[PDB]
Protein backbone atom coordinates (compact mmCIF):
# COMPACT_ATOMS: atom_id res chain seq x y z
CA UNK A 1 0.00 0.00 0.00
CA UNK A 2 1.18 3.51 -0.79
CA UNK A 3 2.62 3.01 -4.22
CA UNK A 4 -0.12 5.25 -5.76
CA UNK A 5 0.70 8.07 -3.41
CA UNK A 6 4.42 7.71 -3.70
CA UNK A 7 4.14 7.81 -7.55
CA UNK A 8 2.02 10.99 -7.39
CA UNK A 9 4.43 12.59 -4.92
CA UNK A 10 7.39 12.23 -7.28
CA UNK A 11 5.70 13.06 -10.48
CA UNK A 12 6.26 15.96 -12.77
CA UNK A 13 2.84 16.86 -14.15
CA UNK A 14 -0.68 15.39 -14.31
CA UNK A 15 -2.84 15.72 -17.44
CA UNK A 16 -6.56 15.48 -16.95
CA UNK A 17 -9.72 15.70 -19.01
CA UNK B 1 -16.71 12.74 -18.37
CA UNK B 2 -15.42 9.50 -17.72
CA UNK B 3 -12.78 11.27 -15.69
CA UNK B 4 -9.19 10.51 -16.66
CA UNK B 5 -5.85 11.47 -15.01
CA UNK B 6 -2.43 10.69 -16.50
CA UNK B 7 0.63 11.07 -14.26
CA UNK B 8 3.87 11.87 -16.11
CA UNK B 9 7.36 11.60 -14.62
CA UNK B 10 10.59 12.80 -16.20
CA UNK B 11 13.97 12.68 -14.42
CA UNK B 12 17.38 12.98 -16.07
CA UNK B 13 19.67 9.82 -15.81
CA UNK B 14 16.77 7.86 -14.84
CA UNK B 15 14.13 8.57 -17.43
CA UNK B 16 15.33 8.33 -21.05
CA UNK B 17 11.87 9.71 -22.02
CA UNK B 18 8.86 10.96 -20.02
CA UNK B 19 7.17 8.01 -18.37
CA UNK B 20 3.48 7.45 -17.58
CA UNK B 21 3.90 6.21 -14.01
CA UNK B 22 0.20 6.16 -13.02
CA UNK B 23 -3.13 6.46 -14.65
CA UNK B 24 -6.67 6.53 -13.43
CA UNK B 25 -10.23 6.64 -14.57
CA UNK B 26 -13.39 7.47 -12.68
CA UNK B 27 -12.86 7.25 -8.89
CA UNK B 28 -9.19 6.63 -9.29
CA UNK B 29 -8.82 9.74 -11.42
CA UNK B 30 -10.49 11.76 -8.65
CA UNK B 31 -8.11 10.29 -6.08
CA UNK B 32 -5.10 11.09 -8.21
CA UNK B 33 -6.26 14.72 -8.46
CA UNK B 34 -6.66 14.90 -4.67
CA UNK B 35 -3.16 13.48 -4.22
CA UNK B 36 -1.82 15.96 -6.75
CA UNK B 37 -3.09 18.85 -4.61
CA UNK B 38 -1.76 17.26 -1.46
CA UNK B 39 1.75 17.03 -3.04
CA UNK B 40 1.54 20.30 -5.07
CA UNK B 41 1.89 18.53 -8.41
CA UNK B 42 0.89 20.71 -11.36
CA UNK B 43 -2.38 19.57 -12.97
CA UNK B 44 -3.17 20.62 -16.56
CA UNK B 45 -6.56 20.13 -18.21
CA UNK B 46 -6.13 19.13 -21.86
CA UNK B 47 -8.95 16.94 -22.93
CA UNK B 48 -7.67 15.72 -26.36
CA UNK B 49 -4.18 15.08 -24.91
CA UNK B 50 -5.52 13.22 -21.84
CA UNK B 51 -7.78 11.05 -23.94
CA UNK B 52 -5.00 10.22 -26.38
CA UNK B 53 -2.47 9.42 -23.64
CA UNK B 54 -5.06 7.23 -21.86
CA UNK B 55 -5.64 5.17 -24.99
CA UNK B 56 -2.05 4.93 -26.18
CA UNK B 57 0.41 5.03 -23.27
CA UNK B 58 -0.25 2.58 -20.43
CA UNK B 59 1.04 2.70 -16.90
CA UNK B 60 4.73 2.00 -16.82
CA UNK B 61 5.33 2.93 -20.46
CA UNK B 62 7.38 5.68 -22.00
CA UNK B 63 5.62 8.18 -24.22
CA UNK B 64 5.87 7.66 -27.96
CA UNK B 65 6.75 10.01 -30.78
CA UNK B 66 3.32 11.63 -31.29
CA UNK B 67 3.46 12.87 -27.74
CA UNK B 68 7.05 14.12 -27.50
CA UNK B 69 6.40 17.79 -28.12
CA UNK B 70 2.94 18.07 -26.42
CA UNK B 71 4.48 16.53 -23.31
CA UNK B 72 7.56 18.72 -23.54
CA UNK B 73 5.33 21.72 -23.42
CA UNK B 74 3.67 20.46 -20.23
CA UNK B 75 7.10 19.76 -18.70
CA UNK B 76 8.33 23.29 -19.45
CA UNK B 77 5.23 24.72 -17.68
CA UNK B 78 5.37 22.31 -14.76
CA UNK B 79 9.01 22.01 -13.96
CA UNK B 80 9.99 23.25 -10.54
CA UNK B 81 13.17 25.10 -11.12
CA UNK B 82 14.12 24.59 -7.45
CA UNK B 83 14.84 28.19 -6.42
Amino acid sequence: SGSLANNIKKSTVIVKN
Amino acid sequence: PTHIAICLYYKLGETPLPLVIETGKDAKALQIIKLAELYDIPVIEDIPLARSLDKNIHKGQYITEDFFEPVAQLIRIAIDLDY
